[PDB]
């Protein structure tokens, strides 16, 4: 059995999109098929269901706005969304209802891998990389920390690596966050001893795939 | 309109400890609630069906019980890769009223780790564009709860700080905290010394970390 | 006020099947919410319900004993028949049949449900043995002059079946300080007990002690003399 | 003769909804046939019993015609169908392949083969029994408490009508100019004893 | 299955004050399915409270009960010696319908040492081929009292039985009988049979002996 998602992506507010969930070992036109909402970092949220017969129900928030469909040509689930708004950024899941060997109803036994759908007009562009050097000190216990701050990029995924991924020890990669401008920002810090501040060389690779941007920045400790 | 509260909201317990979550709904749900397991970054997986029945191929440690308006899910031997989120979902209003509980993240338990706190003033290159980002960094602390106070000329700041926490590390079971203040060029030139004050359970007293633009 | 009565063969051999009659009066088995419940109680152990029959001929059996248990009802005769097979010596217990009802008020809110007061019940015992006349043996006081003016004597009953056995002292003229110990089963599938009266050591030489034990299943009315005995 | 006055003398009628025709009208016109359809459902699904409605019971178990004539009488029966330990004798079709035409019966008890793999008597994994049994426990809420439903459907075809409510008769007044209606013979006059 | 638990196992309180018992449930279920039942020794159980929150028919106002979820409790305020009975908490939630384990209520008393007496097997029982010696403990409180059998100061085991009689209704006392059953081979290979009682009221172990041959 499998429920694979397809058609997700990023769209401006007020747009239209189609989601297709291909099903294997289970019949869309004979089972209880549910479209579920899940925000990044938040909890779940059921949206819509289609009964085996063909009758459909929608959650109160999106009543009159989503269109759920069953496709016998490819035993797939279709979802039509229009007039997209800023709250429509989340992962959608195609789930099977009334599943499980003991035959217990009310349950989402089988969950799809889920697809991203992000609705914003952030005008996808490149990043902005800023070094953060360790504070001017002698040793401070042999513990210095440097890092790269990525600011004003859109959209995810972005990748930050140290020394082509060879410098991973003691590396904290803060998950990205959203500002009021629709852009994104994260921090990536790495700790090295204060003695090693001036001995080894340090590089920082910031790759933005959707905008096709590569940045190499040398983070070098600064004095005062 | 079926509202579920899950207790505890966060349940930190070491491996092999018998843990027990409770879910409470407003109006009676009886047996029409189910327990699912979702990993961070993975789709949910069903664990407890019929509010009492274990699934097929699932370990026998899990046990779903409770009835009326209080429901319980207990894991007798929480093995190391069980640290996920658990959700309680009612099916009483299964036509339209499908709602979920908050969900409890299970986090690996370690000794108290004292964070290291560092100051990152904005680079001059970033100042050249009119944006100044000041970072307070806290590393290797446990538990997750920690407090940062942004002092500008011995005055507290709020409502304009971007705060992020990294997922629990797989080696030292610790956390990572980044607090960011973004200000305009005139605001950055309007003050001299900026500091971040840190309060954590691994620190007996809150610690100040300060820096001056005139000095550096 | 409802009358509940239970009947059936009190002596049943092991690995066999027995049938129990329950008769109820004051209510009929054609009313909504009415049920008849059959319950077993081991001697000294916790209560344990077994079976239920509803007014609509729908029956509930205990999941631990539903294999060999049947309960049936007869509204016309106000009759209940409980058939239970494959008894074993451990099934020596007390059997009861009682009423089940529930309470509703103007919306059927179900202000709980209860049992009515139970019947008399029947002490049903299981043993692969033969009826044996109880043997009475005198337990005499030890040879003592005063000992503070306190002494004890009695009669021990051994080798009897089944329980109970009735004991009387001095034709009912001696019931002060008398302990009638409950029956004790020995290791050979046979029972024992005693009846002990406390009398002063100065009352031994003036009062004769006679104990009468009556055992209807063995039809034994045994009179035994207990006298002080010297060393 | 169908006296509907016995209807109101019955239970509180948690739902008593009459479609198209009014309750005060159906005691006047005279139908040719009546169908009384009785069953037991949950309180949540009582609204599902209506012309042109959707839901589990509306789709697969009992579908009213879009021009249904008559009405629905539902009332709680928590006194009867509530049993301790759950009453597991009231079933309903949870799985179905299609939607029933109005006033249709689906009593087939087979394994629902809703997956690619057939069952043919094997109730394993993707092999489900569509009949789920209600709990109807005494402590269940109003939505999940058992409710009895009777749907009355009326047929007024070209065949002669033989089912309709009773007709009242007054006293008998003689030797006075009155207006009379004798079995539909309507007139005015003075009624007198006769020897015809 | 949902397990119930009565607490404590045996409650000892004098008539007049408030007596409170607890009943806890392993699993959760609604309040209305629990019932408080009362039974006397050798007597049919009688319905005390139905729903565990509303009094039954004819119940005096002294009896009361309250609880939620998996923890209920029952209380009797003005209890009389005849009211001292066994109370059970039974679930109506699901089959099987199981009661409590039974908690005995008893009248408190000053700790009194039991009078201890001996009873050798009679001559007729000796001629029967199997002998039984019975020694009696009387007029003690509480019921528990440790008893030991010995034959020439040898710890006998597995051949003795104990019988306890119910609490005396007059002086709040008890009676215990220790019976040791032997065959002739073991009976005639020693001299002295003794039984030892230890109790709260006895500051020291009390062993009493008798020789079969001399008396
Ligand atoms: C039968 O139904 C009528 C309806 O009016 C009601 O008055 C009567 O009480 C009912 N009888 C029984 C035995 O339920």
């Amino acid at each position: 059995v499998q429920l694979v998602e397809s058609g997700g992506g990023l769209v401006q507010p007020g747009g239209s999109l189609r989601l297709s969930c291909a099903a294997s070992e289970i019949t869309v036109s004979s089972n209880y098929m549910n479209w579920v909402r899940q925000a990044p970092g938040k909890g779940l949220e059921w949206v819509s269901v289609v009964y085996p017969g063909g009758s459909t129900f929608y959650t109160d928030s999106v009543k009159g706005r989503f269109t759920i469909s069953r496709d016998n040509s490819k035993n797939t689930l279709y979802l039509q969304m229009n007039s997209l708004r800023a709250e429509d950024t989340a992962v959608y899941y195609c789930a099977r209802e009334s599943g499980g060997f003991p035959l217990a109803e009310g349950a989402f036994d089988i969950w799809g891998q889920g697809t991203m759908v992000t609705v914003s007009s952030a005008s996808t562009k490149g990043p902005s990389v800023f070094p953060l050097a360790p504070s001017s000190k002698s040793t401070s216990g042999g513990t210095a920390a440097l890092g790269c701050l990525v600011k004003d990029y859109f959209p995810e995924p972005v990748t930050v690596s140290w020394n082509s991924g060879a410098l991973t020890s003691g590396v904290h990669t803060f998950p990205a966050v959203l500002q009021s401008s629709g852009l994104y920002s994260l921090s990536s810090v790495v700790t090295v001893p204060s003695s090693s501040l001036g001995t080894q060389t340090y590089i920082c690779n910031v790759n933005h795939k959707p905008s096709n941007t590569k940045v190499d920045k040398r983070v070098e400790p600064k004095s005062c | 309109d079926i509202q579920m509260t899950q207790s505890p909201s966060s349940l930190s317990a070491s491996v092999g400890d018998r843990v027990s979550i409770t879910c409470r709904a407003s109006q009676s749900i009886s047996t029409h609630l189910h327990w699912y397991q979702q990993k961070p970054g993975k789709a949910p997986k069903l664990l407890i069906s019929a509010a009492s029945t274990l699934q097929s191929g699932v370990p026998s440690r899990f046990s779903g019980s409770g009835s009326g308006t209080d429901f319980t899910l207990t894991i007798t031997s929480l093995q190391p890769e069980d640290f996920a989120t658990y959700y309680c979902q009612q099916s009483y209003s299964t036509p339209r009223g499908l709602s979920f509980g908050g969900g409890t993240k299970v986090e690996i338990k370690r000794t108290v780790a004292a964070p290291s706190v560092f100051i990152f003033p904005p680079s001059d290159e970033q100042l050249k564009s009119g944006t100044a980002s000041v970072v307070c960094l806290l590393n290797n602390f446990y538990p997750r709860e920690a407090k940062v106070q942004w002092k500008v000329d011995n005055a507290l700041q709020s409502g304009n700080s971007q705060e992020s926490v990294t997922e629990q590390d797989s080696k030292d079971s610790t956390y990572s905290l980044s607090s960011t203040l973004t200000l305009s060029k005139a605001d950055y030139e309007k003050h001299k010394v900026y500091a971040c004050e840190v309060t954590h359970q691994g620190l007996s007293s809150p610690v100040t970390k300060s820096f001056n633009r005139g000095e550096c | 006020q409802i009358t509940l009565k239970e009947s059936g063969p009190t002596l049943v051999k092991p690995t066999q099947t027995l049938t129990l009659t329950c008769t109820f009066s004051g209510f009929s088995l054609s009313t909504s919410g009415v049920g008849v419940a059959w319950i077993r109680q081991p001697p000294g152990k916790a209560l344990e319900w077994l079976a239920l029959i509803y007014w609509d001929n729908d029956k509930r059996s205990s999941p631990s004993l539903n294999n060999r248990l049947t309960i049936t009802k007869d509204t016309s005769k106000n009759q209940v028949v409980l058939t239970m097979t494959n008894m074993d010596p451990e099934d020596t217990a007390t059997y009861y049949c009682a009423h089940f009802f529930s309470h509703y008020d103007s919306s059927n809110y179900y202000y709980g449900s209860w049992f009515d007061p139970w019947g008399q019940g029947t002490l049903v015992t299981v043993s692969s043995a033969s009826t044996k006349g109880p043997s009475v043996f005198p337990l005499a006081p030890s040879s003592k002059s005063t000992s503070g003016g306190t002494a004890a004597l009695g009669c021990l009953v051994k080798d009897y079946f089944p329980e109970p056995v009735t004991v009387s002292w001095n034709s009912g003229a001696l019931t002060s300080g008398v302990h009638t110990f409950p029956a004790v089963l020995q290791s050979s599938g046979l029972y024992s007990l005693s009846s002990v009266v406390t009398v002063p050591s100065s009352s031994l030489g003036t009062q004769t002690y006679i104990c009468n034990v009556n055992h209807k299943p063995s039809n034994t009315k045994v009179d035994k003399r207990v006298e002080p005995k010297s060393c | 003769v169908a006296d509907y006055s016995v209807l109101y003398n019955f239970a509180p009628f948690f739902a008593f909804k009459c479609y198209g025709v009014s309750p005060t009208k159906l005691n006047d016109l005279c139908f040719t046939n009546v169908y009384a359809d009785s069953f037991v459902i949950r309180g949540n699904e009582v609204s599902q019993i209506a012309p042109g409605q959707t839901g589990n019971i509306a789709d697969y178990n009992y579908k009213l015609p879009d021009d249904f004539t008559g009405c629905v009488i539902a009332w709680n029966s928590n006194k009867l169908d509530s049993k301790v330990g759950g009453n597991y004798n009231y079933l309903y079709r949870l799985f179905r392949k299609s939607n029933l035409k109005p006033f249709e019966r689906d009593i087939s008890t087979e394994i629902y083969q809703a997956g690619n793999k057939p069952c043919n008597g094997v109730a394993g994994f993707n092999c489900y029994f569509p009949l789920r049994s209600y709990g109807f426990r005494p402590t269940y809420g109003v939505g999940h408490q058992p409710y009895r439903v009777v749907v009355l459907s009326f047929e007024l075809l070209h065949a002669p009508a033989t089912v309709c409510g009773p007709k009242k008769s007054t006293n008998l007044v003689k030797n006075k100019c009155v207006n009379f209606n004798f079995n539909g013979l309507t007139g005015t006059g003075v009624l007198t004893e006769s020897n015809k």
